[PDB]
């Protein structure tokens, strides 16, 4: 789900 | 004519964050897991890459106009951009003499040979050589290059995007900067702009290549436990 | 009595698995992502962990009749034990004096200090070394030893066991030789195996912990990120 | 899956 993606791009 | 204060900010904002993310030390290097010369240099070539693409992600955040997107196109563009931004950045520590990536001592120095050790082939790393070599031919300087690496990530043209008349627009806009610094800024460019639009057609192949090596390497359970999280989820199809 | 030829050749090939699956001068240790003193311990414990159940599953797969159960109670049996089983085998190099685990210089020499920067807490770690100590105090044997962690590892009582009858009977014949060989080869070890039962029940409560610590850490995918495949398979939830 | 843990025990 792309969850390390999301926390880097906040 | 004369670059505008808007495209000059535009220049200052991509440098300063490339600046930020790109140690020309190589000093966090030393944190991946050693690399050793079955694949042998996958788990130091994963630990590099999987930081590469945390920088890649801090220098994205700060190209104009990428953080208002959307969390999934933001998504969508560094997933498929990822590598190729990688190719274009790591061409900073190539060198033409020895042809490889010098990032430090003899260990640190990796050669055709070393990448072979992480599970890819000729196939790809000849294509990628010859594009290092023609890349650092043209002399960029900073502000093209970290140009066109704003300019390859806000491409419309990416599987998995949605508002692709708003990416299209920051892309243009970019272009436009682009143009008008090697007219306005670069002595003998008369050419340049175009070999550079070249360059990021030719990294479509490399990343498509890349794509298929990397799909096989992720089949094999033995292979794929090397990879880092942020590897696995960037270069996998679980979108 | 005497043990017989059957309950003597379990411990043979127990003993040589453990041989086998254990280094003992942690060489190995240099692969890891260097150790460094928000959780900066945690990539290099990562990786001394995963390296860890990679032994634990060579081990086991020796370990007499578990090679016959099913996939998925080998499975089972690995994913609830792990954690375990990776506390039983670091005591061979916990050491009294220091009350740390030396498995190298200054650098491989982990002080309860250090697996604090790893993302773990003292209502863990003080049981933990409280266990350390205690176990180290049995002097076992090396078949003893590797008894312990044959028992602990076929403890039918596990989420997700299947066959719980099965198990049940492998760990009994496990259980027996470790009796019979206290008594015929232990002297002084009439309390023994008592408190070694005892020591299983201690594991527990040191599982149960890890497990709570181990999940608000994968959560935070900022510290997930740094696991390995491995790591967040075994420890993972998702079965 | 455990696609993993699989491979390593067989
Ligand atoms: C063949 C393409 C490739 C990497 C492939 C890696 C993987 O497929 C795998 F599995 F093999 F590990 C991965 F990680 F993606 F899954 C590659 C592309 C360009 C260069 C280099 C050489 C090294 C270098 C990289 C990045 C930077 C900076 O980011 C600098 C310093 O400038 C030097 C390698
Ligand atoms: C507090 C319990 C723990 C590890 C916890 C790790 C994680 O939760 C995390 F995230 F923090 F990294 C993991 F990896 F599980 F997810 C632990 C348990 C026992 C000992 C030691 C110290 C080091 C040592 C380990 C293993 C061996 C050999 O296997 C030897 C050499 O004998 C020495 C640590």
């Amino acid at each position: 789900r792309h969850k390390i993606l999301h926390r880097l791009l906040q | 004519h004369m670059l505008s204060d808007e495209q000059m900010q535009i220049i200052n904002s991509l440098v300063e964050a490339h600046h930020k993310t790109y140690d020309d030390s190589y000093s966090d290097f030393v944190r991946f897991r050693p690399p050793v010369r079955r694949l042998s240099m996958l788990p130091h070539l994963a630990d590099l890459v999987s930081y590469s693409i945390q920088k890649v992600i801090g220098f994205a955040k700060m190209i104009p106009g990428f953080r208002d997107l959307t969390a999934e196109d933001q998504i969508a563009l560094l997933k498929s951009s990822a590598i190729e931004i990688i190719m274009l950045r790591s061409n900073q520590s190539f060198s033409l003499e020895d042809m490889s990536w010098s990032c430090g001592g003899p260990d640190f120095k990796y050669c055709i040979n070393d990448v072979t050790k992480a599970g890819h082939t000729l196939e790809l790393l000849e294509p990628l050589v010859k594009f290092q070599v023609g890349l650092k031919k043209l002399k960029l300087h900073e502000e093209e290059h970290v140009l066109l690496m704003a300019i390859c990530l806000l491409s419309p043209d990416r599987p998995g995007v949605q508002d692709h008349v708003r990416i299209e627009a920051l892309q243009d806009r970019l272009c436009d900067v682009l143009q008008a610094y090697i007219r306005i800024q670069h002595p003998g460019g008369r050419l340049l702009y175009a070999k550079m639009i070249q360059k990021l057609a030719d990294l479509r192949s490399l990343n498509e290549e890349h794509s298929k090596q990397y799909r096989s390497l992720s089949f094999q359970p033995e292979h794929s436990m090397q990879l880092t999280p942020l590897v696995l989820e960037v270069f996998g199809s679980e979108v």
